[PDB]
Order: C-alpha cells, then structure tokens, then sequence
C-alpha cells in the first residue's frame, strides 16, 4: 500500500452468486478474514 | 544529529518493547521480518517495516532465523529505510562485534556498547 506497508492477502473463496445477484469474496488479511460483496456485472447482476 | 529513526534488528515481545520507547520518545521505527512472521505482531507494531531473507540480492532463501541474524540484510533495512539508529534488542546480534562493526561501517548508530566492550 506503501513503501514499507506490505498487505498479505489471500483469495480463501468465492460464493455461488446470490439474489439480489452479489457475490461475496472470502479474503485473509494479514491473517485475518474479511468479506467483500460486489455485483456480478459479468452474467447480467446489478 | 539526534536520534530520528531506529530500526529494531528483533522480532516478538523485544521488538515491540523498543518500538514503544521510541515512539513515546517522537523517533519513527523500521521493523524487519522474515516471510515466516509475514503474519507476526510486531511488525504492524513499527511505523514501516521491510522483509529480510529472501529476494535477488540473495543465492538461496535464508531460513526463518537466519533472516534475523543476516548482519548484511539488517544493514541493507537500515540503507533502505534511511534509519539512523539500530536496537538488536536481545538474543540475535546483540552480542556480536561484527555486528557493532558493520554499523559503524555504514555510520548507523548501535544502540548498545562498543565493538571492544563485546570481545
Ligand atoms: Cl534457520
């Protein structure tokens, strides 16, 4: 993110889209999990 | 020129003990991990902080240790993060005079006795 600011993340998983038509992205930062939702442009989701 | 920026050659409990004198003290902190503690404490616990053990300028990876007691990597940190003051904390390089040496080789300060003094 900066010199000397070093994230480590990783890509844990990815969901099934849902209705409402999100997915969610199953992260490790620095160890610890976060999710992130975004719409599923590619294949029609707002 | 007064201490403005230590870099602490530990890891752990030590590591993070040094930050915190610094910092109360208004000096910034440079923390060094290998890729084994990419996930440790201590180093979100420095104003910025920079991997040792693995990378071009280097034959082979160096082993998890190993990283901490590179005297070059610890010196190439200092360089690369411009700090002026080095703590070895305890255990690691804080008794080694080639240590003390190399430091005042490259005009670093070593938080700790004299080269003589170890030997
Ligand atoms: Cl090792």
């Amino acid at each position: 993110i900066e010199k000397g600011k070093t994230l480590v993340i990783v890509n844990q998983a990815v969901s099934a889209t849902d209705s409402q038509g999100m997915v969610t992205v199953f992260f490790e930062l620095n160890g610890q999990p976060r999710r992130i939702k975004v719409p599923d442009r590619a294949h029609g989701a707002t | 020129g007064p201490i403005s920026k230590i870099l602490v050659a530990n890891r752990s409990e030590i590591a993070i003990r040094v930050f915190r004198a610094a910092n109360e003290l208004g000096i910034k902190t440079v923390a060094i991990w290998a890729e084994e503690d990419k996930l440790a404490l201590h180093r979100f616990k420095a104003d910025e902080s920079y991997q040792v053990g693995r990378g071009p300028h280097l034959a082979r990876d160096l082993g998890p240790i190993e990283s901490y007691l590179s005297i070059d990597e610890v010196i190439r940190v200092a360089k690369l993060s411009g700090a002026d003051a080095i703590h070895p904390g305890y255990g690691l390089l804080s008794e080694s005079p080639e240590f003390v040496d190399a430091c005042n080789k490259a005009g670093i300060i070593f938080i700790g006795p004299k080269a003589d003094t170890m030997r």
